[PDB]
């Protein structure tokens, strides 16, 4: 059972996403990103939206930026509930799985109230978001966030002080910092190894430079420090959600260029320029200026990047998708040197892998 | 006699719950359902290859501590003797010899696993 | 003691469904025993109930009819049997029946 | 919320926290399902003057 | 709520109350309204076989007191 | 007659035993595995319907193809299906498992698992809600309830 | 009429297994904030009947590569040894009153490993062989303390007799003088029976199902009910060892109800430990029962040898 | 702006060493975990009794498709093909002609519900609110081609669910 | 020895408890006044038959009835 070589054969979920993106418009290419990291939907929406807005030389309104950050942190709670609970399921503690999926069910209800679909929203669009917040949604986000701290506390009561959990995570999957950078690890896979790096602090985007949060740093590069980093990222996500609920601005939710954002249906059905723009946006799409960009955000797995190449038309010429899980699953070969089959499962757990974005 | 009747009954309705499990349902056997299971794909080689034991010194030492509980077992009976200092001395000497064996296997890193 | 109050609440849920026979009816058809404010009934027999003391998800339910469009739905109840005017209220799309 | 005070006290003792202040089951305190009609504000370019697209 | 597990446990409790109680009754039926004679030791078996011999009906649980002697 | 009543009650017995003890196998593929996990979550709770995970295909009843079936895992899906005892059932979850889905015109997507396995219930959605997947499971139970195995056997 | 006594032993302890599946799923449900089975019967009371009928009408699936004689002979031996470890258990009077019933329990604990062992070997698959040798790696760890703990708890009894273990505890529970032996025995019975955190043979996330990954329904039911028969038997054995009740010789039903509710509390404790902990890596299992429980067990064995000599409390063998 | 998870050196006085040794020998945190599991045992579980109770939804919800009609009987689809031009799966197939009274209406309006990704671009691209994605989601089929809706099935879904779709659009349309 | 004792109680408390229980089990039966009563109770338990002796005439301590004043007595067992 001492593992000598791991060969992860992938491509079992390779569907050729980024060739299908080449033949559809930008708005038609947006719901592919919900289905890459299928526990981090609006984070991939936000990464593709920042890529297209970077190529379009436009920016969202302030309210749409704060909505993007609020639902990106709700998305971060979703992804780290998925990470921690499936990691404890794979080690054997199948109970906080069921404890935390009720909270994850309520955040899926937040998605259903804000966009209409529980998982794949197609909501964070290039130009801001699609539709404004319904009334009383922020009050229920507050009622959720006021009580989610005790849920993290009882998860941490079950697993953090537990000696069976420390026996499965502490000497397991140690990653040195230079081999973390030289393998292209990102996010918690760096931060468990003690590397001071986070893309919401170093390369700040929409209003993350206006919120206040702390970046949890590990010390030993193992599964236990990455576990504690994920739990503390849930804590600091609740912190950012409180700061976004308190500091939400009024205003619009799309960019007020109607050659990018679609006009409102109350003024599409009255104005002639707005009807022409509605027509030509939902049929042709907005022309993006030509050129390439690499837009990388801090998805809850790590650096999620879109290398987007536009050729002047209303369709992408090329859309390369950098996922964190691809380089992390490449590093699985080193991380499983000198462990066993009951530890390779925990290393697959501590590398939070979702194989849609690994496989495209 | 009653013990053999009980064992025969338990074996009988163990093998009566097997012959009503094979002969009752409807079978559709074909040469892919009876294949070996290796998580969707084919097994790379047979399972009759040498599956190497890393816990082998502990596996031998199980046989040398399993004799100890063939020696240490009449202690509920040996306490009923009329030579009690000698019985106590030999009893604690045997548990002490087991402990010295376990301590020697501790310090020579034998309870640790290979590789 | 509040344990005898729990037994009284059990007995009045037994007496609330129209006796022990109706209690067994709603038990074996619903796997659920609690009484509720009978909000409405459609043109088929679906009885729509409220209980705002229950938590958000148990607070609105339907006890389906036994005969809808010529099918014996006494045991074969279906989630799609709800007509669309009650499908807002049951799925909590509105506060108004 | 209908848990009797003996079970409520045993449950608070077993968890070690005060659980009724932070219940993970939702009740009357959450938003109404039927909301009043809104009035969404218009953007900065909803103007009738000094609003050329070229600028 | 939680007390719905209390029926099934009870049924399991019934299924654990049936065997032992039954053999208690069985040990009082085929042994004359008393406990089963425990012969852990061969002296106890010699007394039990002596009871089987002195009963006259080849059953150890048939007792003969002072009414048997003159 | 008498024997028609006997085989009718035996059909009702075995259809009850097979619809109220469906053991799905742990088989997800894509985003729909998240909503299948939410159909196992404490709100919807598959386990109250007799619906409990069994990890091996030998010890499972229904194969919920939940996600996108690519060309690389089509024989893995088929050998997993083949290594299920009979009666085995298939529930198709999501648009990619139904008919190719959002990746329909792809070079490496099996356009529906009905090309590979025989499919009983099609559950539509991208993803379908866990309430809709539980609806599909209850419709599978209704399909098992009206099976006529021993009635057809007594009439053949 | 003794055949009636054997049948009234072995049929209710199959129905106790059957309704233990319902108790297991509902207690595991409510401890996981969900519900258990409550749809099939009135609050789930008919779910085990459907789970039992379904497995004996599903296709049996003898594999190709299997050694079919051992493949069928292993669940037969599994269910046989599941049934025959109930016969010395005093309830307050056992079915078969043995002078050496404790060693009978220990020897049939040792022989029950060959069920899992020959089942994992005979079903010629790879996960089955991994689970079959993790059964060895678990058994050589628990058997090397299961004898000494059970030896030291009988040094206050006087013999290997299970019936005398009720007379022994007439004044005090035997968990009061030997609570380290009790809290170590309980973990050794966890590891004995492949219950979590010591699953490790039917390890659902390391392996697929481990030793019975090839056993389809019908032959699979006789490992499921064997495992649950072993946990009910083993909690009854732990109740007789450490939590023995009041025996009225004229009213055996008082003792029977008392140790019934105590053994139910211990089985609920098994299900409640299963619903709370992660699972060991099976070297950390072996570095537990050898490096933590065995030295302390030898120390407590020295203590419980020398202590009845110390206090003139040597128990009688009669 | 950053914090160190797991950088606490344990205290080395006899009090805390004895506390950690009693934690090792008497299993404090294991009883803590059992206490938290027992604390969830005595709670009201969150299991709604489906199919008698339904999970909460919003009027934005995206389920089964439906073609609406004006409040005159005339159907709203005027064959403009924005919904199939914006459709990211190309599930919509439209063919039209002028009908007998000269109106621009469709002859073929197909939505493949096994290609459809339920993202609601067709209801937000439709300039007359003709195609909408309604509130039904329990429309599972036993057969694959029953999820290949033509115009007649979409019009029947509209005439079936219009009494609910009109109220969802009435509650929602100010956000659009 | 004391700083090492706190160090090994901080590192391996199971081993300190093991050596402590083993050391008490070795030394403490040599420190008990009750250990004499252990062997006295063991040699005072009549498993076999107390085979009588032929009265040649000179045995004043060997009794003639089991209720005689002379002989081994077990009143120390009743009092303790
Ligand atoms: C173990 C011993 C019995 C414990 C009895 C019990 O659980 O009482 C619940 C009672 C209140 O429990 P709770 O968790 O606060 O739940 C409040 C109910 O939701 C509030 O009650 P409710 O509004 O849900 O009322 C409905 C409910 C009311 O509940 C009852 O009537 C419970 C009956 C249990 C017997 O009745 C039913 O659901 C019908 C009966 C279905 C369960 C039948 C169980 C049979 C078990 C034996 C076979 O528990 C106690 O008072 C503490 C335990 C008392 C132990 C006494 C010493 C032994
Ligand atoms: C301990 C718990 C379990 C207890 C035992 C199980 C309880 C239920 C016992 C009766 C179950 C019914 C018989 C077995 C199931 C047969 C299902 C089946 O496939 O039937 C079609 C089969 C075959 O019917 P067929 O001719 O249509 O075959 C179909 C297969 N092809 C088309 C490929 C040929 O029917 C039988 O084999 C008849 C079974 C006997 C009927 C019952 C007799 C009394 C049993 C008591
Ligand atoms: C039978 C009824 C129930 C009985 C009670 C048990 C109920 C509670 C069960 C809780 C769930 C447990 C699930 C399995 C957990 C498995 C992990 C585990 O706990 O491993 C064991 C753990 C292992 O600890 P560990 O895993 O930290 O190992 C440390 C290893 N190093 C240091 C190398 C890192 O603890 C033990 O081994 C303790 C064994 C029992 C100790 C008993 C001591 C008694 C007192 C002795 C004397 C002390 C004073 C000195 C002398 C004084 C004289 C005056
Ligand atoms: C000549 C005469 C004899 C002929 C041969 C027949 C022998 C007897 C066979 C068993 C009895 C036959 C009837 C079986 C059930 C038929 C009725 C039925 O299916 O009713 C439906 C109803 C459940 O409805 P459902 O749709 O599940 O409810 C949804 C919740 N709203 O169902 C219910 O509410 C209850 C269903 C009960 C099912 C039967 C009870 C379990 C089986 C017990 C006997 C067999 C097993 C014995 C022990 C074996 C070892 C464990
Ligand atoms: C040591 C103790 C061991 C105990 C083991 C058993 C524990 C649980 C006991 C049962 C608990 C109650 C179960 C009730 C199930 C539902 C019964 C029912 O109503 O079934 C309805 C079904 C269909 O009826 P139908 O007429 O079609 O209805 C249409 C109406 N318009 O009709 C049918 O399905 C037909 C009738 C079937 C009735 C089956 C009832 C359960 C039988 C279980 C077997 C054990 C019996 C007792 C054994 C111990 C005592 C001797
Ligand atoms: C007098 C009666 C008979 C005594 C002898 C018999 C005891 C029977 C009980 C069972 C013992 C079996 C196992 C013994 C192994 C001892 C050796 C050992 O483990 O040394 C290593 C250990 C440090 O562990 P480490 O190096 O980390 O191990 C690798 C894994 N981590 O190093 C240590 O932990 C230090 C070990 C030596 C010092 C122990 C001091 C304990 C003192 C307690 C009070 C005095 C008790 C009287 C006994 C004398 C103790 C010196
Ligand atoms: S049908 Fe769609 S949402 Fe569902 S798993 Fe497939 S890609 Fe993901
Ligand atoms: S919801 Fe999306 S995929 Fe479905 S028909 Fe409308 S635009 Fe096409
Ligand atoms: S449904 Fe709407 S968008 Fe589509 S062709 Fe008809 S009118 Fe145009």
């Amino acid at each position: 059972e001492m593992v000598r070589k791991c060969d992860p054969h992938i491509g079992l979920l390779h569907r050729g996403t980024e060739k299908l993106i080449e033949y559809k418009t930008y708005l038609q290419a947006l719901p592919y990103f919900d289905r890459l990291d299928y526990v981090s939907m609006m984070c991939n929406e936000q990464a593709y939206s920042l890529a297209v807005e970077k190529l379009l030389n436009i920016q969202p309104p302030p309210r749409a930026q704060w909505i993007r950050v609020l639902f990106g942190e709700i998305t971060r709670l979703l992804n780290h509930i998925m990470a921690v609970t499936t990691h404890a399921l794979d080690i054997g503690a199948m109970t906080p799985f069921f404890w935390m999926f009720e909270e994850r069910e309520k955040m899926f209800e937040f998605y259903e109230r804000v966009s209409g679909a529980r998982m794949h929203a197609a909501y964070v669009r290039p130009g801001g978001v699609h539709q404004d917040l319904p009334l009383g949604l922020m009050d229920d986000i507050y009622e959720f966030s006021k009580n989610f701290s005790l849920r993290i506390d009882e998860l941490e009561e079950m697993l953090t002080n537990n000696r069976i959990w420390r026996n499965r995570t502490v000497d397991i999957g140690v990653v040195t910092a230079e081999d973390a950078l030289n393998y292209g690890f990102s996010g918690v896979m760096l931060r468990g190894s003690g590397i001071q790096w986070d893309l919401r602090k170093t390369q700040p985007y929409d209003v993350y430079d206006q919120v206040e949060f702390d970046v949890p740093i590990g010390s030993r590069g193992d599964c236990y420090d990455r576990y504690l980093c994920r739990v503390e990222e849930m804590r600091q996500s609740i912190r950012i959600i409180s700061q976004c609920l308190n500091k939400m601005p009024p205003g619009e939710i799309k960019v007020d260029d109607a050659k990018v954002s679609p006009p409102k249906r109350a003024e599409m059905k009255t104005s002639m320029e707005s009807l022409i723009h509605h027509f030509k946006l939902y049929t042709e799409g907005y022309q993006v200026p030509p050129g390439a960009t690499y837009t990388a955000i801090e998805a809850p797995k790590g650096e999620f990047g879109v290398y987007l190449v536009s050729d002047g038309s209303s369709r992408p010429y090329r859309c390369k998708i950098k996922a964190p899980g691809f380089a992390h699953l490449a590093g699985l070969d080193k991380m499983s040197k000198g462990h066993m089959l009951a530890d390779v499962v925990a290393i697959i757990g501590t590398q939070d892998i979702v194989f849609g974005e690994v496989d495209r | 006699m009653n013990l053999m009747i009980t064992l025969l009954t338990n074996f009988t309705l163990a093998t009566l719950l097997v012959t009503i499990a094979f002969w009752l349902p409807q079978l559709n056997v074909y040469s892919e359902k009876t294949s070996p299971y290796e998580c969707g794909f084919d097994p790379m080689g047979s399972a009759r290859l040498p599956f190497s034991m890393k816990f082998f010194l502990v596996a031998i030492t199980f046989l040398l501590f399993d004799l100890e509980i063939a020696l240490l077992l009449p202690l509920p009976w040996a306490s009923q003797t009329t030579n009690l200092n000698t019985m106590l001395t030999m009893a604690l000497l045997l548990i002490f010899l087991l402990a010295v064996s376990l301590a020697y296997e501790w310090t020579q890193k034998g309870l640790e696993w290979t590789e | 003691m509040e344990l005898l109050q729990v037994l009284k609440r059990g007995l009045q849920q037994v007496s609330g469904h129209g006796g022990l026979r109706g209690y067994l009816r709603v038990l074996f058809r619903a796997n659920d025993v609690r009484v509720g404010t009978l909000v409405g009934e459609d043109k088929y027999g679906n009885k729509y109930y409220e209980d705002n003391k229950q938590f958000f998800g148990r607070h609105r339910w339907v006890i389906y009819t036994t005969e809808m469009n010529g099918k014996n739905t006494f045991w074969d109840v279906d989630g799609s049997m709800v007509p669309p005017e009650w499908h807002r209220w049951l799925h909590c799309m509105t506060d108004d029946p | 919320a209908s848990a009797t005070r003996l079970i409520q006290g045993l449950r608070n003792w077993a968890s070690g926290r005060d659980l009724q202040a932070k219940l993970q089951l939702r009740y009357q305190e959450i938003s109404k399902r039927t909301q009043p009609p809104p009035k969404l504000p218009v953007g900065p370019s909803h103007r009738l003057s000094n609003n050329y697209y070229c600028a | 709520m939680w007390f719905e597990v209390l029926p099934g446990i009870a049924v399991m409790g019934v299924c654990l109350f049936i065997p032992g109680m039954a053999t208690a009754r069985i040990h009082r039926f085929s042994n004359g309204g008393r406990e089963k004679r425990v012969a852990h030791y061969s002296y106890q078996w010699y007394l039990m076989e002596r009871d089987r011999r002195v009963s006259g009906v080849n059953r150890y649980y048939v007792s003969k007191g002072l009414e048997n002697i003159d | 007659s008498r024997g028609e009543y006997v085989v009718a009650k035996l059909d009702d017995l075995i259809n009850w035993a097979r619809r109220s003890s469906l053991w799905p196998m742990t088989f997800g593929l894509a985003c729909c595995a998240v909503e299948m996990m939410h159909m196992a979550a404490p709100r919807y709770d598959m386990d109250r319907f007799g619906v409990v995970f069994r990890a091996s295909p030998r010890q499972s009843d229904v194969m919920i193809v939940a996600g996108t079936l690519t060309n690389k895992m089509a024989p893995a899906l088929r050998k997993v299906y083949d290594q299920m005892p009979e009666p085995r059932y298939v529930v198709s979850m999501g648009s990619c498992a139904n008919g190719g889905g959002y990746y329909h015109y792809s070079y490496s997507v099996v356009r529906g698992c009905d090309r590979i396995v025989p499919v009983d219930i099609y559950v539509p959605g991208c993803p379908p809600t866990a309430e809709a997947l539980l609806y599909g499971i209850l419709q599978l139970q209704k399909k098992i309830k009206r099976e006529k195995r021993l009635r057809i056997w007594y009439r053949r | 009429m003794f055949m009636i006594n054997v049948l009234t032993l072995i049929i209710p302890i199959l129905l106790a297994v059957a309704f233990l599946t319902l108790v297991e799923r509902k207690v595991l449900g409510y401890m996981q904030f969900r519900k258990g089975p409550n749809v099939v019967g009135p609050y789930g009371l008919l779910q085990p009947i459907a789970d039992a009928i379904k497995l004996f009408i599903k296709e049996p699936l003898r594999p190709a590569t299997s050694s079919i004689s051992m493949f069928i002979l292993a669940p037969i031996l599994a269910l046989t040894l599941a049934l025959t470890m109930w016969i010395p258990l005093p309830m307050p009077y056992p079915l078969i009153n043995m002078n050496l019933g404790v060693l009978f329990m220990l020897a049939m604990s040792s022989l029950a490993v060959y069920s899992i062992l020959w089942s994992g070997w005979a079903s010629n698959s790879k996960y089955a062989l991994i689970g079959a040798l993790r059964a060895v790696a678990q058994t050589i760890s628990y058997e090397v303390t299961l004898a000494i703990i059970l030896l030291s708890v009988l040094l206050m009894n006087g013999s290997f007799t299970l019936s005398t273990l009720i007379i022994t505890q007439e004044q005090v529970w035997l968990i009061f003088p030997a609570w380290p032996l009790a809290m170590m025995w309980f973990i050794s019975t966890l590891a004995e029976t492949n219950r979590a955190p010591f699953d490790l043979t039917e390890g659902e996330s390391e392996l697929v199902s481990g030793f019975n990954v090839e056993y389809a329904a019908g032959p699979f039911a006789l490992f499921f009910m064997a495992e649950y028969a072993n946990i009910i038997m083993m909690n009854i054995f732990t109740t007789t060892l450490f939590l023995g009740a009041f025996h009225n010789p004229y009213m055996p039903e008082l003792y029977t109800i008392n140790f019934t509710i105590k053994s139910l509390l211990l089985s609920i404790t098994f299900l409640w430990i299963r619903a709370s902990y992660p699972r060991f890596r099976y070297d950390q299992l072996m570095h537990l029962l050898w490096k933590n429980f065995l030295p302390l067990t030898l120390a407590l064995c020295m203590w419980h040898v020398s202590l009845p000599i110390l206090l003139s409390s040597i128990p009688p063998q009669t | 702006t950053y914090k160190y998870v797991n950088l606490r050196e344990p205290s080395m006085d006899m009090k805390s060493v004895t506390d950690r040794a009693a934690q090792t020998l008497l299993w404090t945190e294991l009883i803590r975990g059992l206490g938290m599991t027992l604390s969830y045992l005595f709670r009201e579980p969150a299991t709604i009794n489906y199919p008698f109770e339904k999970g909460p939804l919003s009027p934005r919800f995206r389920g089964e498709h439906a073609l609406r009609r004006y409040p005159s009987g005339e159907e709203r689809c005027i064959a403009c093909k924005l919904c199939e031009a914006v459709c990211p799966a190309q599930a919509i197939t439209i063919e039209a002609e002028p009908r007998a009274d000269g109106s621009r209406r469709t002859t073929r309006y197909d939505i493949d519900m096994t290609k459809c990704i339920y993202c609601g671009f067709c209801q937000e691209a439709c300039p007359v609110d003709a195609i909408v994605e309604g509130p039904n989601f329990e429309f599972s089929t036993e057969t694959h081609e029953e999820l290949l809706y033509n115009k007649e099935k979409l019009l029947n879904n509209g005439d079936k669910w219009e009494a609910e779709i009109a109220a969802n659009i009435q509650a929602d349309y100010l956000y659009r | 020895v004391a700083a090492f004792l706190k160090n090994v109680w901080a590192k391996e408390p199971v081993l300190v408890a093991s050596f402590a229980i083993a050391g008490l089990a070795v030394i403490l039966p040599t420190l008990s006044p009750y250990t004499k009563y252990s062997l006295m109770i063991n040699r005072a338990t009549p498993y076999n038959y107390p085979v009588p002796l032929r009265d040649d005439g000179n045995m004043p301590d060997v009794p003639s009835h089991p209720q005689d004043p002379q002989g081994p007595s077990l009143e120390w067992l009743k009092r303790l």
